[PDB]
């Protein structure tokens, strides 16, 4: 040909993407999706993965709708053991893990699991990874840090669409909150940024933002 | 939808 | 503090960002945005960088309108030496550039340049690094090639707001052109996207995106 | 020098970075021993010892500044009862007293279940390699690097100095060569045998990109 | 090895990257005169000789197999009329000729007004090092290299070997070490001495950030 | 706007 | 000089 | 064997 291009073979996580699709019992595409995991929680110690893991099941109740029943079955068992059918974005694969809902930890919640009701569809592919960020910049009073931090959303407030940049074109004066996963932590955090294209420096933010493979939530070689 | 704790 | 990050300096580039604003002689902060410069043309012998240049002036008169005005002056001295007052997002400075329209030339128009009327103001910021690109993506069947290419937009369509990834929330099905520099030819071209989110493999387009100081169009270390 | 198309601006980069410092720990001395692999469901990881960011300086007040068997001594007399380890953050800069009990009870290697190295704190968190791409059937792919998750830490050695990556591989060009290698999922240290090979039929020796620098550090909390 | 949560995908990659080419040149060899600074309004820049992707490997139909004073020596012969130049690009890895007009008529160094230097083009392509971040007052910094925009693609030297640049900088830990470096904006190679400090005040010895890899070879545009 | 060639 | 990992 | 930049 004249392109100065070729095909080569690289390695990328199996949590891509689009190899699909479902193979969930009860069927339906949606969970649970686990973002921030509470220290010495039920939920950590049932072993729910943030970002990674989704609830599908629990005690062969399928949860392909965003109701009170995961809250009520919850309510219902309190202190006492419920199996959860898990699966993880990551390995792509369902797993079983038993959890006792209580009140009898030290912190917020049955499980201490924060969560949102979405589809795993690509879930590993919607994230924004950010990159530099400059002083008193509106990422860095919130929050955000270099390169240790990623975006997956979202906090909705809510209509239509609306992923990252596409969220940002809105709440240009007004506060705005974020889904923010840490590797180093390797749990999710809830951080309220404001926007202001006119803060003194680069983009609305002051941080940079990056899209990809090259950009996604670290992977082990190794389930 | 939007985030909560269980 | 409590913080695990401290402030450090680093250099970027001046053409940032936000240390501003106008000294353009006539008011205003829009003129027309140098794309696409055609080899062996006025525009090229008259020295007009892509994507940096920005025509303000032509003979003395003020271009702060998209209107048929920078046409017929070069339509009036056609094959006749106009001089330009030009702004670069690079330098932050002005200056004057002599240019003969003609048809004399083997090439379409008569300074032979594709323009569009926008603002200067931190266009060097709105620019999108493609990162990876898949085989057979949409991004890579369209033209896209990875690192060497940047998308600066737009191609509008139009109405409302619109910029990258806010764009591709629309022609979900439907064809897309864009505006993409790349840093070898330096130079702007335009290609035909057209965005598939199941097209089978990451995103919509297949590639991966950079914004941010470590993901700008690169610039020489003096003037 | 004319007029600079660049200027300074300020950006976050994390506190372990970029500064002269021996440190202030008690006893002096400006080496420990490197808390590398720390097995699950091990007394080390009971004690909170985190791979890579955690250095032992001392045990129950003595100073461990000499490659030797005290550490293991004090361990082996100590066993099934606490002990008290000074460790140092290079994540933090600070000093922490952790307590720990070696067991001989748990299955698992060693007494506290963690691969450890002695060295210098010094900049540590510096001396990291960020493994970039990893094209297929490389020697990179083969050995278990893994795109973007790895980063090199170091390399288990010949007697090759400096060794920084780079002057490691093509000294090693014929057989391998072993590598320290931290993943940022797993939170934790693995040893990967390579083989390099510079016509191994494609990029480099490895067939992996590599990343060194503040966009390249291994990741940190915003705060201790 | 268990489930490898990792698998192959198809990517778009640069021709002139990750094969074995010994190249189809006439005349033999794999040598040539790799075109590094061209001068502005030069007989090289008339020519089209792009820095870096071009090397020189004949000139008139004599091969230049060796590092002689063959072409200087031919170029004076024929200044000020035509000379034909075969010329292989490492972008394109195709060989095509130019015709050039060496001459002493210009205001500027040489006959050609090129810097050129005689090395291999297997791979050449693979040989650089892209400077990512820079910090103030780093070494990098006031020797001249700038963020993103400047290509480390080897360095003029001592007989230090191999020269990666990694192993130049605690080596050359005194004073300089001069570098070559390409900057994309200019397309264009320039010399860069600088003097390594590891303990300058900051981040490595140099004080930026390297890049290597497909993710930071110097940029190819998209056809021939 | 749009983009057009001078 | 140079030491090597162990286990403790 | 390392030979060195000159002009042309």
């Amino acid at each position: 040909s004249t392109s100065l291009y070729k095909k080569a073979g690289f390695l990328v996580p199996r949590g891509s993407g689009s190899s699909q699709s479902v193979e969930i019992p009860g069927g339906g595409t949606e969970g649970y999706h686990v973002l921030r995991v509470q220290e010495n929680s039920p939920g950590h110690r049932a072993g729910l993965e943030p970002f990674f893991d989704f609830i599908v099941s629990i005690n062969g109740s399928r949860l392909n709708k965003d109701n009170d029943t995961l809250k009520d079955l919850l309510k219902a068992n309190v202190e006492k053991p419920v199996k959860m059918l898990i699966y993880s974005s990551k390995t792509l694969e369902l797993r079983e893990a038993s959890v006792t809902p209580s009140n009898l930890w030290g912190g917020q919640g049955l499980l201490g699991v924060s969560i949102r009701f979405c589809s795993f569809d690509g879930a590993n592919e919607n994230v924004w990874h950010v990159l530099e960020v400059e002083s008193n910049s509106p990422a860095a009073l919130a929050g955000l840090r270099p390169h240790s931090d990623y975006i997956i959303g979202a906090d909705t407030v809510m209509n239509e669409s609306e992923d990252l940049f596409s969220l940002i074109e809105t709440h240009e004066a007004k506060p705005l909150k974020l889904y923010v996963y840490n590797t180093d932590t390797d749990n999710c955090r809830e951080v309220i940024i404001t926007p202001n294209s006119a803060w003194g420096g680069e983009g609305s933010l002051g941080c940079g933002i990056g899209y990809g493979y090259l950009h996604r939530i670290p992977t082990r070689p190794f389930e | 939808t939007k985030s909560f704790i269980i």
